[PDB]
């Protein structure tokens, strides 16, 4: 086994952890267990704390500093590693008891429990003209020594390591996404039936999505074009609520469906980040510093969820639109386009 | 950085 | 200014059923980002182990890897007829990704002597313009040999290329093909050609000389 | 699943050559196609890599500025344009897939196409038979041979009696000569009783020059 290690600027504190990515199984989150090595030679305050922080990092638009960022703590937890207060005695994990043995009594254990219905680590895509730190939701464990919780923490007597709350594809695949819609126009009782379905419910990052379309046009109108588009939804709930839909993959096929005739075709799209770099704010999976990460994985909420969950809640849907001729009695005033949507799960398979 |  | 991979062995020899270990030490700390590959002659390499210790799907359970600072090791509990091939250690933390030199694994056998035979140059070759004598060795182990030509009781050097075939799958033996390339004029003059071999199976250097 | 390489051959120094690697059973955007170079008996060397999901190219410093890696996603093929070629770059080039999420080695490789760079031109072989004399007979066994010389390209396949005789054959590896033209040897051990009353021939085939041979061996 191997553990991650990071020391403070002057080397008096050193944080140890078994892993960076702590999986969220919906029903439980992997606990953040580790130790903090502090030599007595440098321990003068005689109080070492460890803190887990889930904060949303953002930039203010009015301010033109070019890189300035701010944090807003969504969830924060505290564990007094030293001195061990008599009203807190916890059993060390296998991981922890291996570490003390290796290092010694100067390595004080800490263990945090991430509660359910908290956001996963999601970083919003920065533009090319963005030099600050990564914006979005990110988890951070910060160890420091201070006389009390009131005192101001010195950056040299402290060390911060970034960690990620992640999720993976369900082991059981969900039901095949299928959706239908029928539009009836006033000119006559002839309907325009649109039927669409995806190949599977779960899709891994960078995999092809096949859309089986079947249009049955009995109307006097003609389908000029067919626009398929994989769209990324992102519900952001911090101070009031924002949301957006953005096409990460699309295709504008000029397949015509003449009046009183059927049509059937399979379209294949594949979302990838290269042809989406210019989309500032596009949700991406959590970044430790500034590496390239894939498109944000769909976040899985509980069934009987609490709702109004903080952070960023990303989803995906495939929209199948039909651009219809319009005209006639009403002219081009009334819209005749018919569209239907198909939700699907996009995320990484569980690593073994 | 890591260590056994 | 790049991270190189050095496999500690050069050529490993072991019998069927042995526990073989190949060590490979990287230039600097590449973390647990190391892999191992197997290459049969004339074939492409096959991935054996990744992430230093994790085994790849479809690879037998006998193979296993382990990390130790900068030293990464490949191990096999019991050695099978399918495992006799060359091996390579890789790193893939930083680019460029580099490979090791290679370890020649081979089947162990009783030290047999080579069936040395000497062949004169054909009539079709001397009429063309060149001359090439061939001293052939066949069926022997180990593959380490040091053959040297002698023409007119004198050690000739600077014109003797050698070629060694791979170990056979059934009987597990080697063979060697040394060719003394020379011009047609040198063949007629001082015609006392011979080749002298030296092997472990042979207690003394046996010589095969031909005239006419 | 498979990786099919194509576009190998003989090109003079300074010239150019382009490789193709068709993929099957691998989604282009969930993979990263690689290129690896190995000279005979020299070991593996990474030369280039393409990440089609993020859209990035990577090259070894030796190759920087000379080669260029590309890929047509629609056709699921990865190309490598090799310009300003050199004798150093003479090698069998392998195509290797990698998992994009995430890199766990080079799980699959192709057979690799033979690339040869040199000023010397293509040439057909001059097959001379090594006649078995009294030196060849020993222990109730004799050996027949057939020399192959003056041909330049690397690919050369030989077979005794058109693949019928396979017992005791030893096709030695090809070795490059001072002049530049390769040389190869191949011998078979056949009992001395059948020698004389049964004819054996060495069928050599050279595809670059298209020269089929059927020379007969006879005891000297």
């Amino acid at each position: 086994t191997r553990v991650f290690k990071k020391a403070s600027p002057n080397g008096k504190l050193t944080v140890y952890l078994g892993k960076r990515d702590f999986v969220d199984h919906i029903d439980l989150v992997d606990p953040v267990d580790g130790v903090v090595l502090v030599d007595p030679e440098y321990l003068k305050e005689r109080r070492v704390y460890v803190t887990l922080t889930c904060a949303f990092r953002y930039g203010r638009e009015d301010l033109d500093v070019l890189g300035l960022t701010f944090r807003k703590d969504l969830f924060v937890a505290n564990v007094q590693s030293f001195p061990p207060a008599p009203e807190d005695k916890k059993p060390l994990t296998r991981l922890q008891e291996r570490l003390i043995k290796k290092l010694g009594e100067h390595a004080y254990p800490f263990t945090f429990e991430i509660p359910p219905n908290l956001p996963c680590s999601v970083t919003l895509q920065p533009g090319p003209e963005d030099t600050g730190k990564a914006c979005g939701v990110d988890y951070e464990v910060k160890a420091f020594l201070a006389e009390n919780l009131e005192e101001k923490i010195h950056k040299r007597n402290s060390v911060r390591l970034v960690i990620r709350k992640v999720q993976y594809a369900p082991e059981r695949p969900g039901p095949q996404p299928t959706a239908e819609t029928t539009r009836q126009f006033l000119m006559s009782d002839k309907p325009l039936h649109l039927e669409a379905s995806l190949d599977k419910e779960i899709y891994y990052h960078g995999e092809p999505i096949s859309v089986n379309v079947h249009v049955t046009n009995n109307t006097n109108k003609t389908v000029k074009k067919i626009k398929i588009s994989v769209r990324q939804y992102a519900d952001i709930v911090l101070f009031n609520t924002a949301q957006y839909k953005v096409p990460v993959a699309m295709e504008e096929a000029d397949d015509t469906v003449a009046p009183s005739s059927t049509f059937s075709k399979v379209y294949t799209l594949t979302p990838f980040l290269a042809n989406n770099r210019e989309k500032r704010g596009l949700a991406l999976d959590g970044k430790l510093k500034h590496e390239d990460t894939n498109l944000a994985s769909s976040t899985l909420l509980r069934e009987g969820a609490n709702r109004e969950i903080l952070g960023i809640i990303v989803s995906y849907k495939v929209k199948v639109k039909l651009v219809v001729s319009r005209g006639g009695l009403l002219g081009d005033l009334a819209s005749s386009d018919v569209a239907v949507e198909l939700p699907f799960t996009l995320m990484h398979p569980k690593p073994k | 950085a890591s260590s056994v | 200014s790049d991270i190189q991979m050095t496999q500690s062995p050069s050529s490993l020899s072991a019998s069927v059923g042995d526990r073989v270990t190949i060590t490979c030490r990287a230039s600097q700390s590449v973390s647990s980002a190391v892999a191992w590959y197997q290459q049969k002659p004339g074939k492409a390499p096959k991935l054996l182990i990744y992430s230093a210790s994790s085994l790849y799907s479809g690879v037998p359970s006998r193979f296993s890897g382990s990390r130790s600072g900068t030293d990464f090791t490949l191990t096999i509990s019991s050695l099978q007829p399918e495992d006799f091939a060359t091996y390579y250690c890789q790193q893939y933390k930083y680019v460029p990704v580099t490979f090791g030199q290679g370890t020649k694994v081979e089947i162990k056998r009783t030290v047999a002597a080579p069936s040395v035979f000497i062949f004169p140059p054909s009539d079709s070759q001397l009429k063309s313009g060149t001359a090439s004598v061939v001293c052939l060795l066949n069926n022997f182990y180990p593959r380490e040999a040091k053959v040297q030509w002698k023409v007119d009781n004198a050690l000739q050097s600077g014109n003797s290329q050698e070629s060694v075939t791979e170990q056979d799958s059934k009987d597990s033996t080697y063979s060697l093909s040394s060719t003394l390339t020379l011009s047609k004029a040198d063949y007629e003059k001082h015609k006392v050609y011979a080749c002298e071999v030296t092997h472990q199976g042979l207690s003394s250097p046996v010589t095969k000389s031909f005239n006419r | 699943v498979q990786l099919v390489e194509s576009g190998g051959g003989l090109v003079q120094p300074g010239g150019s050559l382009r490789l193709s690697c068709a993929a099957s059973g691998f989604n282009v955007y969930s993979s990263s196609i690689h290129w690896v170079r190995q000279a005979p008996g020299k070991g593996l060397e990474w030369v280039a890599s393409i990440s089609s999901y993020y859209g990035y190219t990577y090259y070894a410093d030796s190759v920087k500025g000379r080669f260029t890696i590309s890929a047509d996603t629609s056709k699921n093929t990865a190309y490598l344009q090799m310009n300003s070629l050199r004798a150093e770059d003479t090698a069998v080039y392998y195509c290797a897939r990698s998992r994009q999420f995430w890199y766990s080695g080079l799980d699959y490789w192709g057979q690799g196409t033979l690339v040869t760079v040199s000023s010397a031109s293509t040439k057909g072989p001059s097959v001379f038979p090594l006649a078995p004399s009294s030196k060849s007979t020993s222990g109730g066994t004799a050996a027949l041979g057939c020399l192959v010389k003056d041909y330049f390209p690397e690919p050369v396949t030989v077979s005794w009696n058109s693949g019928a005789l396979t017992s005791g054959v030893h096709t030695f590896p090809a070795v490059l000569q001072s002049s530049g033209l390769y040389s190869l040897s191949s011998v078979v051990t056949v009992p001395s009783s059948s020698l004389g009353t049964q004819t054996y021939i060495c069928n050599v085939n050279h595809k670059p020059s298209n020269t089929k041979v059927d020379k007969k061996v006879e005891p000297k």
